[PDB]
């Protein structure tokens, strides 16, 4: 009747592995734009808020301890 | 930097 | 129990992981927008000669940056020619507009030249005097110097002067020229009465004369006529003419603007007072016959 | 009991909340971007008159301000644009290579790195010349042709996020042609940042140290494998995960043509494919910092 | 200009 | 006899006075001067030619400047072009050595058969050269002690006024086999030679009246009348020298002051036959 | 006795013979004629003042012309007497041209201006002629202009006659001369007559104001009826005649200076004579008179 | 009586060889050349004063 | 000379 | 010629 155990362990296995892709694309992408300042008319101005992230993948390993 |  | 809530976060994962892959899509055809330069408006025409006049006699038809080389220079190099109506090709050697650039340079700077080059002609330059020689002197075939002056109040006026060459560095390229041929500007090359004592005109005249350059003294002046009003130019116990020199904002002048307290400004005292600085000025040469 | 706290596991749900409305920020930047670029940058770079073979003969020619020069390196070859710093170390350098904004995308393949790309110049504030150099990577082509002239210098600057800065001086500095697969060839170092090219990195020891030598490498885009990294695995290359195009051996202890990291200090779940790929040269500040400033200027030796 |  | 004698010679003398009457009218006209003046005016020797001139003689013209006539040589070939020849030299029968006035009036004698030395006056020259737009060309006949002749054409050839000190002017060298003298020659050492031998936009000095560009008198040291620049490289008026060749030693100031040409001969070698003569442009092709 | 006449008339039959052979010797050199070769000097003016100002420093033909209206003419300049610049009008020298004319040829001018010299191209060397009646008077009405007049005899001695007004009128005024303003080694015949002479005799010997007369051409101040009895036809050539003359320079040119009554065709003094000096049975060895102008 | 014809002969004769050599010296003027002759007058006084004692 |  |  355990069916939301090992229904869960992945499911947060899964998002620990969603931020990353997540992560590496919004710099991917903060890099791909800001390359664009020297081709375009001008350049889309932004800065990555990754402590947004740092913070939001803090809470996540505090989870990890129970089964 | 290096690969093993 | 709530089995519910797994349901929609399962179902969620894939919302945005099915978004992933056609935004990797999204990137590359973004990347590739992205590869190519900015767009220079500088552009350099594909025409070559021995001079303007040569490039217009090719079908150049427009005032631009080209690439000559003189039957002497063993190099091209580039130059601004500007280009009428009518087909004359004239090689400009010589620009002023603002005060944006310090003619007070020395010798070899006035030797290899200074300044930009803008196929719109709106910038300030002096084209080597090497390459002022070697233009004029390639060909037995004689050139005119023409020289545009602008006042400040819009009115314009030129001088002609025929057989204009440019000596070689051995002989300090001295400034010759047959005669003058005429123009609404006045011959100052000629030299000017400025009143008082009579050497005067003899000795603000430019025929035969030598250039000159704070580190290299070569005017018929117990002192130095280049360091006095700093500038390059072809110097006689200094001068009536002179084109090289600085940039007074407004025209008119003052001594007491003036360092040494002589007059420096770009002047041509048969067309105006040495305290009037021009606002506009072009020196340049095209072959005798495109006026006969 | 048996479920405990279930529930208080919502610390999962404030996440993709998070997540769902970070999409939609990315993919409006994205279309944002993608209409800014309808239109391109321009400049107007009025050409100096004075040329030359090369920088330092146009300083010699009287040529003494910092800017975009038009060089002929050889009447066979065609008169190209170039910027010359007449200021640092007596002046007369061409420069080769040059990062700082990260407004240029060094990661290319073959083709563009042989016939160089970037912004060799900008207009200054108001200005009617290119005072300012750009992002650029002269081609390959262009830099060989001149190291064979005759003896060439190199000077490499870099300058990190907070201000400081360290230079590395090669002496001896030359790059074979297309054939040579570009083959570098540096030697008679000197500076204040670490001999990264001759002797890799500091940091590793034994065959670690050794594979991260760029001296007498190949130059290799991840569209043309010559590193010294001999496998099988496509998907694994120098290139490929270290940014541009660079002589890499088994891969780096220098990478000028990375992947411009803003802030420089960044991690391996930032990078694309979890390799130090920014612009580092692990010598001075390791592998996880990228430069603010990096460039790679020439000049003829003693003759 | 003129020089005395 | 007697009466007889007496009437004789008496009837001899009413007859002889009849043969001085007789002879009386046989001298009456003077002398036949072989000189003569044609009929026919122009404003130049061209414009003679173009009326049907068909005799290189002395002829008056007065160009639309002039506001008195006056005479001159007229060299008219086959073609029929008419040529007005303002300076020539064969022997050494005229002094060049003559002051601005006379430079100016000019000097010598002029011939039908144009067998003789002569500068038309500086200012006849002036108003000829200068009265219309028509492009005058000038062309220089030079003569060798061997024979041979050589030409050298300049376009545009205009001599200024008396004002600006007879300024001469020409647009280009139009060639000839003569070499280009009129634009200076480079006589080895100082590179400014070639600058300063050069003609083109000189005015003319004399001993009395100094132009040249040089510190001491050209004209006063050669002894002629010409454009002198820091001296020259052509110079026509100068001394004539027989035989042509000749050493500084002969010269005064120790200088070369012969008929000289340096483009077609070293300077010290002067001319045999010299020839000065201009025609409208159009004729020339 | 006294028939030793017959020595006489001998040498008259025979003198007759030497004189027709004389007479058709010449007749003969004159099937050809005398030439000239006068190549002109580039420079010319109004008269030869002009041409020396302009820089005409030697004595020869040149050519001037007077008034653009009238055609150039060739004259003989005299550079070097009394600061040069004259207009040879007159001259005599050798006796090589005939003075005794008509009218027209007065008018016209006569002889010789110049010949050539030794062995040169030009010709530096003044003929005996007389320019012509027109040309002269039309050069002293261009405004005021002085005479001189050189004479030399035969033993050759030398004086002169400076008029410093002299004007000719128009053929109309029967070219009536005026002069004034004296001063000379020679006498004043021209306006105080012959100084041998006294009373009315000398008065009408004056030239002053006389109209030139020829033979063809009675303007004398000799008012009679007789047609043989006239100035001219007696003394020579044309010139200003009185009641005759105190001076005539056209005369005949009768050779060794010294002639008699008997010798004059008319009996007459005609020779080239000026009274006032060595009186009228002398006839000068050279005869000139010269022109020039002023200021005022 | 008949001596005073001649004494009339000789004067018509004296004047007229003048004439003569006057008319003749005006030729160098106008002919290629003239003769060239002197007047033995002289022979005419002699001749005349030897008439006069008759 | 005059007239008698 | 020339002066120099
Ligand atoms: C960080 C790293 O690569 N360390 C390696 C070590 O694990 C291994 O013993 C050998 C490499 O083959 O030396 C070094
Ligand atoms: C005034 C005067 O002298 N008149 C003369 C007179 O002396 C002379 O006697 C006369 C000739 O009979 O001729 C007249
Ligand atoms: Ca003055
Ligand atoms: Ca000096
Ligand atoms: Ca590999
Ligand atoms: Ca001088
Ligand atoms: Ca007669
Ligand atoms: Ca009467």
């Amino acid at each position: 009747v355990i069916e939301k155990v090992q229904h869960i362990q992945l499911l947060q296995k899964n998002v620990r592995a969603q931020l990353v892709d997540m992560k590496r694309l919004e710099v991917d992408i903060d890099i791909k734009i800001r390359s664009c300042r020297g081709s375009c008319s001008r350049a889309l101005a932004r800065e990555v808020d990754l402590k947004d992230y740092e913070d939001q993948q803090k809470q996540l390993e505090q989870v990890i301890a129970k089964d | 930097g290096h690969r093993p | 129990t709530h089995d519910s809530s797994i349901r929609y976060l399962q179902e969620i994962y894939n919302s945005n992981n099915q978004k992933i892959v056609n935004l990797k899509e999204k990137v590359a055809q973004l990347e590739a927008q992205c590869q190519e330069p900015c767009k220079d408006t500088v552009q350099i025409h594909d025409i070559t000669g021995k001079d303007c006049q040569d490039i217009a006699n090719k079908g150049a038809k427009q005032s631009g940056l080209y690439f000559i080389k003189p039957l002497k220079a063993n190099q091209q190099f580039l130059v601004y020619c500007e280009i009428d109506g009518s087909g004359n090709g004239w090689t400009v050697f010589q620009k002023r507009l603002d005060g944006s650039v310090d003619f007070k340079k020395n010798w070899i700077q006035y030797k290899e030249g200074f300044g930009h080059l803008s196929p719109t002609g709106t910038t300030e330059f002096w084209l080597g005097n090497e390459k002022i020689h070697l233009i004029s002197t390639q060909s037995a075939i004689p050139y005119a110097l023409r020289v545009e002056l602008e006042d400040w109040n819009g009115r314009t006026s030129t001088a002609d002067y025929a057989m204009f060459k440019v000596g070689p560095e051995a002989d300090k390229y001295r400034l010759t020229y047959a005669y003058f041929a005429g123009g609404d500007a006045g011959d100052a090359f000629d030299g000017f009465d400025f009143g008082d004592d009579p050497s005067d005109k003899f000795f603000t005249s430019h025929n035969g004369m030598q250039f000159s350059t704070w580190d290299n003294d070569n005017d018929k002046f117990e002192g130095n006529c280049a360091e006095q009003d700093g500038s390059g130019w072809w110097m006689n116990k200094c001068h009536a003419g002179h084109l090289n020199g600085v940039y007074y904002q407004g025209g008119t002048y003052s001594k007491a603007s003036t360092p040494n307290g002589y007059d420096n400004g770009i002047i041509w005292a048969t067309w105006k007072t040495r305290w009037y600085s021009m606002k506009k000025t072009t020196m340049k040469i095209i072959p005798f016959n495109r006026l006969t | 009991v048996n479920s405990n706290i279930p529930t208080n596991l919502r610390v999962l749900r404030s996440i993709l909340e998070n997540l769902r409305s970070k999409i939609q920020k990315l993919e409006s930047d994205v279309s944002a971007q993608m209409e800014y670029c309808r239109t391109p940058c321009t400049v107007s770079c009025n050409i100096p008159v004075v040329s030359g073979k090369e920088c330092e003969e146009i300083i010699r020619k009287g040529g003494e301000t910092s800017e975009m020069y038009l060089i002929q390196p050889d009447s066979s070859v065609k008169p190209y644009r170039v910027y010359c710093d007449m200021n640092t170390e007596n002046g007369g350098w061409t420069v080769i290579q040059n990062r700082q904004d990260g407004s240029v995308d060094f990661g290319r393949k073959w083709d563009p790195y042989k016939q160089g790309f970037g912004n060799v110049a900008t207009n200054t504030d108001g200005k009617n010349y290119c005072g300012l150099p750009g992002e650029y990577w002269l081609g390959n082509d262009k830099i060989s042709q001149l190291t064979r002239m005759g003896p060439t210098e190199l000077l490499i600057e870099m300058e990190d996020w907070k201000g400081d800065k360290v230079k590395a001086h090669y002496g001896g500095f030359t790059v074979q042609n297309e054939a040579n697969k570009y083959q570098i060839s540096v030697n008679k170092y000197r500076g204040t940042a670490g001999n990264a090219l001759m002797d890799g990195a500091s940091q590793l020891m034994g065959e670690n140290r050794t594979m991260t030598i760029h001296n007498g490498m190949f130059f290799s885009t991840y569209d043309r494998d010559n590193d010294g990294w001999l496998t099988s695995d496509p998907r694994k290359q120098c290139s490929k995960e270290d940014g541009g195009g660079w002589w890499y051996n088994r891969c780096h202890a220098a990478n000028p043509n990375g992947r411009y990291y803003w802030g420089g200090q960044y991690t391996w779940d930032m990078a694309k494919h979890g390799t130090d790929d920014g612009v580092v040269w692990m010598n001075w500040k390791g592998s996880w910092y990228s430069m603010r400033k990096m460039s790679m200027k020439i000049r003829p030796f003693f003759p």
